């Protein structure tokens, strides 16, 4: 699928698309670099495929808590700011790396470009193609059309995300429903 | 290539969907009995009207059999070698391959068949001494012995 | 081969330095009032005298019906068998032996040869009927076009590596089928295919008429870099290949003056 | 950008495609650049009657030259390896096989 | 039908139509690849001929589930999110591949270009032609006209989808109608 | 009539029109291909000339139901999604080709270009001419005028379709009329 | 069509397109090609079964076959003869799959001798009679 | 001539008109085309016994001719090759999957029959002799 | 009159007028063909001199009906849709050509260019001239002026049609008027 | 010059002085056009058209 | 402003860059100005 997106970017530039994987003379490496950067930037915000560390009780001797290597962003479930330093959990407001109690944090991980939903992959590929076209061939009507296509794919991705996470009204109406029964 | 359906009693209009090359290539079967061409007429291209309505409900079968006597388009005797002529000539062969694949056109084999270790499933009971037999009638022999 | 044409004020209007290839090694050559004679190394023990009019494949309003075919020799084919002429019996070049019509309305159309035996008796393809044909060698004629360079408003060339060629349009008159190969080392592009301008339901396409088109604009697609592209047109057949004009479409960014 | 090549009748050029004069081609084989009909395939080589002169072993050992004798002509042919001269008519017919 | 779509794409560019698909023409394979990409991108959202509701039980003692069909998107009928890793079922939020109980899910399968409705095929072919023209000859009036034709065929496809899927007021009206009976 | 529409497309390009059928050197084949594609796309939606399969009871032994060869779109009268696979009826939501009960489906068929109403034929011809002009001679005022002519012919076609199918108010007013008597 | 069943030499009426395609069988015994001769197109000099070639096309236009009406008609006649051949059962020599008769009867099956052969009803009835 | 029977790379020696016409069977189980890719025209690479079966479609003509379209000699050859291949799999016996009539094979015996288990299947005498 | 229309078309282009119709001029036949096409396209809708109400009974025992007249459109007075296949009557929805009872229908016949009202003929001639000018010399001010003239003659034809067909309030007012009597 | 096969000629205007009637034939093999006709510039009610 | 040097095959020039003829170079060493292949490195000296 990665070669397919590289070919998408090559087509956006008007060049002949490739078949062999990463063994091409033309500057298609910029396409791969832009694709990786765009994928990381887009996945930085929380989507419906992101993990959670419900409880990680640290051992008192080292005091440090390991975090997933492929993490992108972390949000503490409680009121604490968290981040990564040297691959372990870090307290931003306290500037310390040690922890004595359990931590409940929500962490956003990174996904390989062959392992993510079709809509998000197409959005990333089209955004990379638009960025590469803007860098190389300038900002003309083709760039605007590519931006519109990327926006449409982003809208489809948002539709899928809203479908997977049923964001109905079930937060304060629970009290009324409990009162009715 | 063919279609089979169960129609209610008293039906005269039969609608065909098989893409035929000639009206004489469509054969009408009522209850596995061939119907003579004089017993029905073609109201239109895709409609067959029976001269006499069916007395009782039965299955209607509409086998097509392409006439493989001569080439439909003979190029040496006047064909202009144009798009539709070639299309029809190849369509004849395509249709013939279709009925041959469907398996309703082969009547018998003049040779020693070899299933190569595969069962001949769904074989009906024999009625004549020369007919083959299934495992169902072997059960009676097993029980009697 | 050198072609020259001197215009007014002693200015050389045309200078050509193309190359020709012959089936046999040439020993000597000399020209006459109309034709140039080639003396080649015969397959046996005698040299052959090859003559040619340098500008001969042009006929006004009637088209050249003679096949493009070296060292022709009339041959009668019966039963799918014919004996190869003595001057064509050269070992190692049996794959270059051709057969074509030269009498009827189908003149110039090539015919296949299944194989050639040790005794130099040739077997034709099953589709070839019985009649009189022409036997001889087949020469490959090809040309590589100079890539279309782009010039600005002030008649100055643009830098290489930034102008993308999209397609190549070739207009051809009274031509058969040609083989087009597009090469671009800098972008790893290698596409080989054949393009024919004979229409389907046109009067040009007939069972007996030769497979030629009076006018045909074959569009060669090549999304490569115009700085290093090498588009070549060739055909190893008995039919002609005439090119009048080549039209190109480029794609360059006018980001700055 | 749309365009059309100015000419194709000029010969082969081994220069880089940048600094090539108009009409020059990258590579041309077995073709004739006729101005009256554009780029054309070269005409075939019709065969005259095979001469009775034996093949020269050396690749460059045959000398030929046409001599006009009035309205008729002759084709002088000399094999340098053996010295066996030969005289032909205007089209493949020996008149006097000159001795070596 | 696929050859007709490729011929439409070639006509949009103005090149020569092909009569033999799977040929050696450089632009023939490009058209097929663009058509496949557009088809996969557009069928990702659920349609009437793509969505099938199926339930698959782990065949062995509770373990992995090999996902069948040519899935494009995979929604979960229950309150879990599903993915597709290494060809088997994968729980996106739980980061696990082994399931204990049967799972009910709605899967959006992929449809080959020879076996999809006429309106949808026309929409895909015209969108592919418009995209190819935009990438090759730039954005101009021809691009806008092709986009308009593609939008008209999109409207036709939407009409077909809405006609074959009866979407009426039958969600809460059942409670107000069964009581009157 | 087909040659007349081909001549319409040729006139739109400014070329000399032909008389002989499909034996012309100039690239009028694009006109025929575009005409066929446009006719199929336009007829894909249901019009007033489309057939119905009121009841097709399948034989239990094969289990498959034949559909018309020239079909374009199919809508089940009941709440079932239907489509074509290998020339027989197909269940989209069930992904099966066999049927045990009767099926009531509405099917849209294709019509030859010499066998359809004058307004629809003129609309198809003008749309094909506009598309061919956009592909070849660009998008100028001629393209806009051809689009306007095609829109006018489409409006006339809609008028004819509404005339043939009397779409008055006879759905819920039937209850009131029955109550009055 | 494909076959015809009939000391004299032979007599053929089968429409063919190559001499090698005709196979000569007498009393269900194969005869080698060298054991007979083709004196005429409609006579054979010393059961006729036809089997058209299958590996290659009869007229390969790409290879250089002459483009004429006769070649087109012969190429079409190849497929016509082959389709005629594929209906009398003289070409199919076994099925590589589970054949289904779906409620139909196999007629005229002969008694087998190899324990991996199909069985008719005659010997079944013989067993049924002790 | 139309089917081939023979751990990651699989060769394809039989000719075909399209890649999708080839079905790959592993232990008499079909594998979807999404589970493998074609490295070349004579090499199939799987994602992770081998039987290859060709089946040309018989619903549409492979090469469709159009008025005013480019024509070459090989188009007729490919069109004929379609029917030739179809007849090939018809002959090999891997295409026909049943019958809809009564076979009238005259005095010929069928060999190599698998022992049926469903009493509707045919039976060989390897079981009749055991019963007898 | 037809020669005058062709001369008007030639004047619009600026070529030389003809005095002998059915001549060998290349643009003379083009004008006649365009006039015929425009006339057939425009008379398809019902006018006062095209619509005739007729009833035809199957002459033999119930069978086919050969449609007379030079029909352009064919509406059905009853609740059935009619076509025209192979020159005989055809039921579009029933896909049948044999009828049992007599059929009542309103048929729109075709009128030759020599025997139609003056305003309608002027409208057809000017529309043909405008179309020919648009196809030949492009879309410019002359095209807009010709379109304006054609629209004025269209308004005149509409006025004639409305005058000769008295379209007053006499549909439901009959019930409210006969009761007062 | 522009490439061949993409420029469409519409009409040809020929100015002639003291001429009679000429025959004009238009040939185009690439488009199958063959129109043969005669064109005269003598006006109907002009002084040029007289019986003598 | 985008541009491209007209030529590089002319020799060295010691003039100021303003008034230099097209193609002239500021300084060239051990290089060959071959028109058929552009600016190239000089061939090596084979030893007899």
């Amino acid at each position: 699928r990665l070669t397919d997106a590289v070919n998408v970017t090559l087509e956006a530039l008007g060049e002949s698309r490739i078949v062999d994987i990463n063994t091409s003379n033309p500057s298609a490496g910029l396409a791969r670099a832009a694709l990786d950067r765009t994928r990381r930037g887009v996945l930085s915000t929380g989507w419906w495929f992101n993990t959670i560390i419900r409880e990680v009780t640290p051992t008192p001797n080292p005091g440090q808590i390991k975090v997933p290597w492929n993490q992108l962003s972390m949000y503490g479930l409680d009121g604490t700011k968290y981040g990564e330093r040297d691959g372990v959990l870090y307290n931003l407001v306290d500037q310390t790396k040690v922890f004595s109690d359990t931590v409940h944090l929500k962490v956003v991980i990174d996904i390989d470009f062959e392992d993510l939903p079709e809509h998000m992959a197409m959005w990333v590929a089209n955004a990379t193609a638009a960025q590469v076209y803007l860098n190389d061939l300038g900002a003309d009507g083709n760039y605007k059309s590519l931006l519109g296509i990327a926006a449409e794919y982003e809208a489809m991705n948002m539709r899928e995300h809203l479908r997977n996470q049923r964001y109905s009204t079930s937060r304060t109406h629970a009290a009324r429903k409990i009162r009715s029964g | 290539s063919w279609s089979e359906q169960v129609v209610p009693s008293g039906t005269t209009l039969i609608s065909v969907d098989i893409e035929y090359l000639d009206k004489s290539y469509i054969y009408l079967y009522i209850n596995n009995v061939l119907i003579s061409n004089s017993d029905y007429s073609w109201n239109s291209d895709t409609l067959i009207q029976l001269n006499t309505p069916m007395a009782s409900a039965g299955t209607v079968l509409l086998v097509r059999r392409t006439d493989k006597e001569y080439l439909y388009i003979m190029f040496a005797e006047g064909a202009a070698f144009i798009r539709e002529n070639l299309d029809v000539q190849n369509t004849q062969f395509l249709h013939l391959a279709q009925e041959l694949v469907e398996g309703r056109s082969i009547d018998g084999f003049y040779g020693d068949l070899s299933m190569n270790g595969y069962r001949i499933t769904h074989l009906a009971d024999g009625v004549d001494p020369k007919d083959a037999v299934n495992k169902g009638q072997l059960d009676s022999v097993s029980n009697r012995v | 081969v050198y072609e020259f044409l001197w215009g007014e004020d002693a200015k050389r209007a045309q200078g050509a330095y193309h190359k020709w290839v012959l089936p046999y090694d040439v020993l000597s050559l000399h020209t006459l009032s109309e034709a140039a004679y080639f003396f080649v190394r015969g397959p046996g023990a005698y040299v052959l005298a090859l003559r040619v009019d340098p500008r001969e494949g042009f006929v006004a309003g009637t088209t050249y019906e003679y096949p493009f075919m070296d060292m022709g020799a009339p041959v009668t084919v019966q039963g799918g068998q014919f004996t190869l002429p003595e001057h064509l019996r050269k070992a190692g070049l049996q794959d270059s032996i051709a057969l074509a019509y030269y009498t009827g309305d189908d003149s110039g159309s090539e015919l296949g040869i299944a194989s050639i035996s040790s005794n130099w008796v040739c077997t034709t393809v099953r589709g070839v009927p019985d009649g009189n044909y022409l036997a001889g060698y087949r020469f490959k004629s090809g040309t590589t076009l100079t890539p279309p360079m782009l010039k600005d408003q002030n008649d100055n060339l643009i830098g290489s590596g930034h102008v993308r060629l999209l397609r190549l349009d070739v207009a051809m008159r009274n031509s058969g089928v040609v083989d087009v190969l597009v090469e671009d080392n800098a972008r790893d592009v290698d596409n080989d295919s054949e393009y024919s301008g004979v229409l389907m339901n046109s009067k040009e396409l007939a069972p007996e008429q030769p497979l030629k088109a009076s006018l045909s604009n074959i569009i060669i697609p090549c999304r490569t870099n115009t700085d290093t592209t090498e588009v070549t047109l060739s055909t190893s057949g008995t039919l002609e290949m005439n090119i009048m004009d080549v039209s190109y479409i480029l794609r360059y960014n006018q980001r700055r003056r | 950008f749309e365009g059309t090549l100015q000419s194709l009748l000029q010969g082969v050029s081994q220069q880089i495609p940048r600094e090539r004069q108009p009409g020059q081609l990258g590579a041309q084989q077995n073709m004739l650049s006729d101005p009256v009909t554009g780029l054309r395939r070269r005409p075939p080589l019709h065969l005259a009657a095979q001469t009775l002169m034996e093949n020269p072993v050396s690749p460059d050992a045959l000398f030929s030259t046409y001599i006009e004798r009035g309205t008729d002509g002759r084709h002088l042919l000399i094999n340098t390896e053996a010295g066996i001269w030969q005289i032909l008519s205007k089209d493949a017919t020996t008149l006097i096989r000159s001795g070596q």
